[PDB]
RNA sequence: CGGGAAACCAAAGUCUUUGGGUUCCGGGGGGAGUAUGGUUGCAAAGCUGAAACUUAAAGGAAUUGACGGAAGGGCACCACCAGGAGUGGAGCCUGCGGCUUAAUUUGACCAACACGGGAAACCUCACCCGGCCCGGACACGGACAGGAUUGACAGAUUGAUAGCUCUUUCUCGAUUCUGUGGGUGGUGGUGCAUGGCCGUUCUUAGUUGGUGGAGCGAUUUGUCUGGUUAAUUCCGAUAACGAACGAGACUCUGGCAUGCUAACUAGUUACGCGACCCCCGAGCGGUCGGCGUCCCCCAACUUCUUAGAGGGACAAGUGGCGUUCAGCCACCCGAGAUUGAGCAAUAACAGGUCUGUGAUGCCCUUAGAUGUCGGGGCUGCACGCGCGCUACACUGACUGGCUCAGCGUGUGCCUACCCUACGCCGGCAGGCGCGGGUAACCCGUUGAACCCCAUUCGUGAUGGGGAUCGGGGAUUGCAAUUAUUCCCCAUGAACGAGGAAUUCCCAGUAAGUGCGGGUCAUAAGCUUGCGUUGAUUAAGUCCCUGCCCUUUGUACACACCGCCCG
RNA sequence: CCUUUAACGAGGAUCCAUUGGAGGGCAAGUCUGGUCGCAGCAGCCGCGGUAAUUCCAGCUCCAAUAGCGUAUAUUAAAGUU
């Protein structure tokens, strides 16, 4: 935002930086395809399978996930088409992961 | 602030080896006491303690900064 | 807290005092803080009389959940005389101490002494 | 009258004490006047009229707040007008962001940003990289007097002269070590768990209960139509009456004493003077007069200086004006009813502070330690912003000469340290020898700057400006490199009055100018106080920005930085 | 089968009472451990974002009781036909 107010009643902040789970079992890296409204959003997984991603509590209006960029997504235990967002990263964090050679080397930022 | 990261050495205090004790006085016949190396000559030393038989080095361990003969 | 604050209050009022005040700031009935004022009588807050006619104390008291602040403020009553401790004039509105006498029965006469 | 949820209504009255006659019509909010079939119409459409599915609110009246590009009053140089000086432009200092880095520690975004006393060499220090130490209480068990255990030379190793480690072999003696249980430390985290403190709303005039009155109640009256004041300040009105907090009163400071009190740790005057000095003036040089110093007292005094007790100013008097009330304006006397500060209500803020606190909850960490030594960093730059400093010359610079001040402070303290006169040496920084000061006593009759008086330069990026940069000399310290500070010579940049914007100020005030204190081993371009020189402009207003009171409107109450539509 | 009668047949450890609930409506925990807007609970109002009186468990307590819970039709509550 551009300053304003009423934005201090509540817990500043910030990311004192930090670090770094993965993947886990059904809990992996994806890239934002589109940017729907209402709340949900689209995101193609890095493996090759598409899926539709869903936001998670807290991260609601506490973290904006602009279009295009890596993001951490849990897969639903039983559901294929819909999947559940976790834990986003940083663009710097995503290029460090790419340099390490753990996610596939296909997408640009 | 954050937790300690792994070393690849650390060792604290040496165990100060578990030597057999008093063989410093030698008995071959009585009442004679066969002393080996000289007992320490300082005024502040009691001269009841032995000096080290440490040849090419000759040092009172009661002293801790002084009185080191070496020949 | 309430019954304790009342009990101390009436004693300091009974012993003599224009008025008196108690504050308890800190937690109770949950993990957000509040404040609890218990007040009776007169009080002053401004001017130089604050140095004479009130005394004020602060004491911290612990509990298993945080700290509670006690503060007590009490107003001294003497104005007629003695010890003399605090000065005789009234503090906030400084009163005009007014004696009265008023008689005459005079008529002319000469009275020799 | 009576009714009504209230607004209101002689009807919307005569209703749980329910019934005069009769017609039409309603059943949470949407879906929807849509779908569908019927009917009427030339057309446009009218009348008649569902469900599936969805949702816990939609809606009415009234009250209290907030808000209004609503209305009426009042107020502020953090608002304006009238103006003064600047900032923004240039160079430099410093704080902040971004970037870099092994680390470039961290809080804070009108009410952060020369702020955290935060001008960091080490220390500080929270950061980064190496090394060492335990200062792990206490309990229980184990070990254990040919013994638990302690320390160390040299050599090797090491930044290291850390027995840290290893080689080597003496020394210490129940203090311990080892295991388990349990503590302890932390500038570790959480100011959205808290105490305390501070800032801000808010420098305005606001605020509350009792008893009575008015309402089903939330609430309201008291706290006001009007006049008046800087002010909820008074006068007056009056279903309210009598009170409380803030305002004021109060404290400190300035301005008025030839009145009072009393002074070799304060002065003045008077001689006594004797001494020096020049006739400089009458006279002769003496004396009389003039210049300061020594001499001064058992002299006289307290005007000056010092600090105590008191007095003085009240809208007091006069003239206007006002209800003739409360007050307001002018004038005499004179110090005019305002010299400047301190103290300051109710309620609130998810404001700041866990890095002031042996204040503190909970969580974390605790021997390979977040508790100690050595080194590095907080100063690293293609950039953005803030507070300031110095400048752009002649109302000046430069070199001589003259002449005036105040608030303070000072060794005997923290652990090693003060302020300096005088003598000597050096261009200077400085060195060295002696002496005083617990301080109205010594430094210091604080012999300061701007200013004042006389030379030189001449409209020239000049001799204005002093940035950048080379070499050399001193001082502080254990250590001065990324230059601690100071001095000498040389080098000589931007800058020739500054866009869009914007800050602050009304009388010893603005501006110019120096000094003391704070931090301090060495060192203010900062902050806090003090003197000196000393204007122009206003005596107003609600235009902008904002604030107080009333009235009004509201779909707002997370309160317009609101809510809400396709 | 029932009633009637021999003989065996009770020391609480077993000759074993369960079904729901404990934030409010509504009788009963601002107890302890785990989870941390996740998993779940919740007729309704609402609980969970690391200090959960509502979740998952333990202990304790409350209601009814050889019965108690849940779904659906329907009446009373409804002067909301």
């Amino acid at each position: 935002k551009g300053g304003k107010n009423r934005r201090r009643g509540k817990n500043e902040n910030e990311s004192e930086k930090r670090e770094l789970v993965f993947k886990e079992d059904g809990q992996e890296y994806a890239q934002v395809i589109k940017m729907l409204g209402n709340g949900r959003l689209e995101a193609m997984c890095f493996d090759g399978v598409k899926r539709l991603c869903h936001i998670r509590g807290k991260l609601r209006k506490k973290v904006w996930i602009n279009t295009s960029d890596i993001i951490l997504v849990g897969l639903r235990d039983y559901q294929d088409n819909k999947a559940d967002v976790i834990l986003k990263y940083n663009a710097d964090e995503a290029r460090s992961l790419k340099a390490y050679g753990e996610l596939p080397e296909h997408a640009k930022i | 602030k954050k937790s300690y990261t792994t070393p690849k050495k650390n060792k604290h205090k040496r165990k100060k080896v578990k030597l057999a004790v008093l063989k410093y006085y030698k008995v071959d016949e009585n009442g004679k006491i066969s002393r080996l190396r000289r007992e320490c000559p300082s005024d502040e030393c009691g001269a009841g303690v032995f000096m080290a038989s440490h040849f090419d080095r000759h040092y009172c361990g009661k002293c801790c900064l002084t009185y080191c003969f070496n020949k | 807290v309430r019954r304790a604050c009342y009990g101390v209050l009436r004693f300091i009022m009974e012993s003599g005092a224009k008025g008196c005040e108690v504050v308890v700031s800190g937690k109770l009935r949950g993990q957000r803080a509040k404040s609890m004022k218990f007040v009776d009588g007169l009080m002053i807050h401004s001017g130089d009389p604050v140095n004479y006619y009130v005394d004020t104390a602060v004491r911290h008291v612990l509990l298993r959940q945080g700290v509670l602040g006690i503060k007590v403020k009490i107003m001294l009553p003497w104005d007629p005389s003695g010890k003399i401790g605090p000065k005789k004039p009234l503090p906030d509105h400084v009163s005009i101490v007014e004696p009265k006498d008023e008689i005459l029965p005079t008529t002319p006469i000469s009275e020799q002494k």
